[PDB]
RNA sequence: GGACAUGGGUUAGUCGAUCCUAAGAGAUAGGGAAGCUCCGUAUGAAAGGCACGAUUUUUCGUGCCUAUCGAAAGGGAAUCCGGUUAAUAUUCCGGAACCAGAAGGUGGAAUCAACACGGCAACGUAAAUGAAGUUGGAGACGUCGGCGGGAGCCCUGGGAAGAGUUCUCUUUUCUUUUUAACAAACCACACCCUGAAAUCGGUUUAUCCGGAGCUAGGGUAUGGUGUUUGGAAGAGUUCAGCGGCUGAAUCCGGUGCGCUCUCGACGGCCCUUGAAAAUCCAACGGAAGUUG
């Protein structure tokens, strides 16, 4: 589950906020 | 049918240009109509530019960078012939300026 | 005004919030127009087909305002 | 870089050196209606399996990601499509992966062919 | 037999009109994709930008980055030039093999420019990564 | 009755004025003149700006470079159709667009190979950072002559609706057969590529063109007052009924030393060479610069 949940980016580009999973 | 002028300016001018239609009403009529544009002349040589549409000065405000420009050096100044004769010149002129200061400096 | 050659597309316009009102125009030679009115253009879709027709007609969102020629 | 469409005729996939695919709904725009950047390499192949709702892509990093794409006929419905799998262990020769990708005409087999000269069959 | 594997020439037509470009290799009998004397060259697109003996070494590192390009000129189309630019990392790389694999192209392309990285940091070849002004 | 009396009537982001400059007017600096006032318009003027900085002796330093008025025929941002009143319409009404300015928002595009790719090329693509400075273009241009293209008009062969004529003749005489701005797609003298041309060829109505690359072949660009569709047939028009409503039709083509306008490519003429400016765009330059 962890690993569709992690990668699931559709079509989104500014939608996109694994910029918080990737500090915090 | 005759027609007549839509604006109060008679006298037909450089201005006040018409054009005649058939209006859906069945009717012939005038339509008001810009000068042509322009296709931008070319800066050394002055022949007009390739790939540059015809549009009137404030017309050309509203197009996309691309549309009023090419992708070459001076690419919506310069035509490509003068481009090119630009370049060659430029490098066989340093190549003399070159030479001479290797014959000057001994 | 501007034509729409996709029915999907008609569809994804007429979910957009600015369609205000759709007309439905049936032709003499058994053409449907599905016009879409939005805030800048008139959306215009032919659709000469009449099964394709009643589908996208059930299709449109029932919000929508919707009327006869 | 290459094609597929679907079978019921209404859907193209687009395989570009752009490392994109590119789902077209021939019924919604001429604009793509989905667009996907996950390979790392110039992607190579796209192919669709002629029956079941499943398509993959094929690129030069030599991973093969595997898409679930179901299409309904309704207009409501626009098609679903999800990540299923992203198959690795596929080797690079002159920086070349996955070149081609075929699909079994009856069940859920994918043929992938390497630079190296081996064919995988993924089941 | 002025355009050899490792001449330094000039292009004056096309996008990359004015740039400087390094023979990689010769095709003068032509091609059935070129039926023309072409050679495939690769260049400098975003030429470095000058630098002082101030700035931090950032600074510098961010003004000395080149982006090169390849690309298959006309013979008519490149002005031949004197100057000779050489290194055996740039032999034989590139082909028509590897314009037809894009993934080839750009990694051909990022081997031209780390090779452009070294040899300007060196301080090789400081006229060809001057650009030319016209 | 344009007379007399009483009321009513002119609706604009898009049409003009306003904006720009022209010839020319006209302050200011100055100098004349007893003065009224005259001359003068970047001149013998200290005629204004813009940018950088841990905040500099918490008393500022360091750099870099011209009024106004004057055009309802000149230049110039952007609107069309149908309808409507007793009298107003590109202004109102219905429908359909367009321009400029402003802010952030959504979707996409570039970017850790900072500022995109393709095409041999002409150049193309939905994007695709670019400060100061400099430069280029458009705006922006005579007159005459034929040639070619388009549009409207004129003309014309059938079809369909009514109408005129009908002693006789006339498959006919006439009328109605309409499609706007705007939106999208489409569409070949200049230029490019290969190739090297004399037994010289190509070619216009008009003799120009070619080893400074002809002919030929293949490309690129320019692109509507063109075609196809949207607008848009629901409109307008024509006819048949009914007591506002209901039925139909509004079709398919030709032609040209034709007319008006326009466009294209040319030719002639000058001891005549036939505006400016506001505005607008581009280039060169390279300042700045997992999130951003």
């Amino acid at each position: 589950e962890e690993k569709e949940a992690k990668e699931l980016s559709k079509m989104m580009m500014s939608n996109k906020q694994r910029k918080l999973y990737s500090k915090l | 049918q005759r027609v007549t002028y839509r604006r109060r300016l008679a006298y037909n001018t450089r201005s006040n240009r018409t054009r005649i239609i058939k209006t859906p009403g069945n009717n012939i009529r005038y339509l008001h109509i810009k000068k042509l544009g322009t296709i931008p002349r070319c800066g050394d040589t002055g022949v007009p530019l390739q790939g540059i549409p015809a549009l009137r000065p404030r017309e050309f405000a509203r197009l996309s960078h691309n549309k009023k420009t090419v992708q070459r050096a001076y690419g919506g100044c310069l035509s490509a012939n003068a481009v090119k004769d630009r370049i060659v010149r430029a490098f066989l002129i340093e190549e003399q300026k070159i030479v001479k200061q290797k014959l000057k400096q001994l | 005004p501007r034509q729409i050659s996709d029915i999907k597309q008609f569809l994804e316009i007429a979910r957009r919030k600015d369609a205000t009102s759709a007309r439905i125009k049936k032709n003499t030679n058994k053409d449907v127009k599905f016009k879409l009115r939005c805030s800048k253009y008139l959306y215009t879709l032919v659709v000469a087909d009449a099964k394709k027709a009643e589908k996208l007609r059930q299709s449109l969102p029932p919000d929508l305002t919707v009327t006869e020629v | 870089s290459s094609l597929s469409v679907h079978s019921s005729g209404d859907h193209v996939i687009i395989g570009s050196y752009d490392k994109r695919l590119c789902w077209f709904d021939l019924d919604f725009s001429s604009k793509p209606y989905k667009n996907l950047r996950y390979h790392s390499r110039a992607l190579r192949d796209v192919s669709y399996h002629p029956s079941l709702p499943l398509f993959c892509s094929g690129s030069d990093d030599g991973d093969v990601q595997v898409f679930h794409g179901r299409v309904y006929s309704d207009l409501l419905a626009n098609p679903l499509i999800v990540p299923l799998k992203i198959l690795r262990n596929h080797k690079v020769v002159d920086n070349v992966g996955v070149l081609s990708t075929c699909w079994h005409p009856k069940e859920a087999w994918l043929f992938s062919a390497g630079a190296g000269g081996e064919i995988r069959m993924w089941t | 037999k002025i355009l050899k594997p490792g001449k330094v020439a000039l292009i004056t037509r096309g996008r990359f009109a004015g740039k400087k470009v390094v023979i990689l290799q010769a095709i003068d009998q032509g091609s059935k994709s070129h039926p023309f004397g072409h050679a495939v060259v690769a260049g400098v697109e975003r030429y470095p930008l000058k630098v002082t003996k101030s700035m931090g070494a950032k600074r510098i590192a961010r003004r000395s980055r080149v982006k090169p390009f390849i690309k298959v000129v006309n013979y008519n189309h490149l002005m031949p030039t004197r100057y000779a630019l050489e290194l055996d990392n740039l032999k034989g790389l590139i082909t028509a093999d590897t314009f037809k694999e894009p993934t080839q192209r750009s990694a051909a392309r990022k081997t031209v420019k780390k090779t452009f990285e070294e040899k300007y940091q060196s301080g090789k070849s400081a006229w060809f990564f001057t650009p030319l002004r016209f």
